């Protein structure tokens, strides 16, 4: 009737967190260059 | 109870499908089930009086599955396959994903607390020699 009941409901949605982690990695540059924040 | 239901539909196509019967044939035809039911009636009367719970029903089932009568030893075998199903589900739940899904219950596993082997409510036919192994891989997943 399901062989992973709670165990892997989240695992269907969990590649979203990978997209998020990429968008996050693509958030740092705006401050590193579009500001030159830490050079300031 | 599917066998009893089947063996009670199979008379419906005679009590008005064969225009005369006498209850001597009925008494005989259902005398097969005169044997099985009190043997499982004592099982549910044991449950209703002993307030059995959790996996501590698998001992009652497996006990009276040692009654030598082959019909009874098949009926309570087919109950036993279902309930092993459940405890297998709980054990598939816990061991690869660290999930003690055992709400309001005991699946015999009570940081090491709620990660402690109960053994009062543990099946007699399952040893502590392997329950210790279960508990250890359970704490293993809990720390990764």
């Amino acid at each position: 009737l399901l062989t992973l009941p709670v165990l892997m409901k989240r695992s269907i949605t969990a590649p979203l967190a990978a997209h998020i982690s990429l968008v996050n990695k693509a958030a740092v540059d705006y401050f590193f260059v579009e500001l030159h924040l830490e050079a300031h | 109870l599917q066998p009893y239901r089947q063996a009670l539909l199979d008379l419906e196509q005679e009590f008005l499908g064969d225009p005369h019967l006498s209850i001597s044939h009925v008494n005989y035809f259902l005398d097969q089930f005169q044997l099985l039911f009190p043997s499982v009636m004592v099982v549910v009367e044991q449950i209703k009086s002993q307030k059995i719970h959790g996996c501590q029903i698998l001992e009652t089932v497996y006990k009276h599955s040692c009654g030598g009568l082959p019909p009874v030893r098949s009926a309570l075998e087919k109950i036993l396959a279902v309930c092993h199903g459940v405890m297998y589900k709980q054990l598939s739940a816990w061991m690869l994903h660290g999930l003690l899904l055992d709400q309001h219950e005991e699946f015999f596993i009570k940081s090491l607390k709620q990660f402690s082997l109960r053994v009062e409510i543990l099946p007699s036919y399952i040893p502590v020699r392997v329950a210790e192994k279960i508990l250890f891989v359970g704490e293993s997943v809990q720390m990764f």
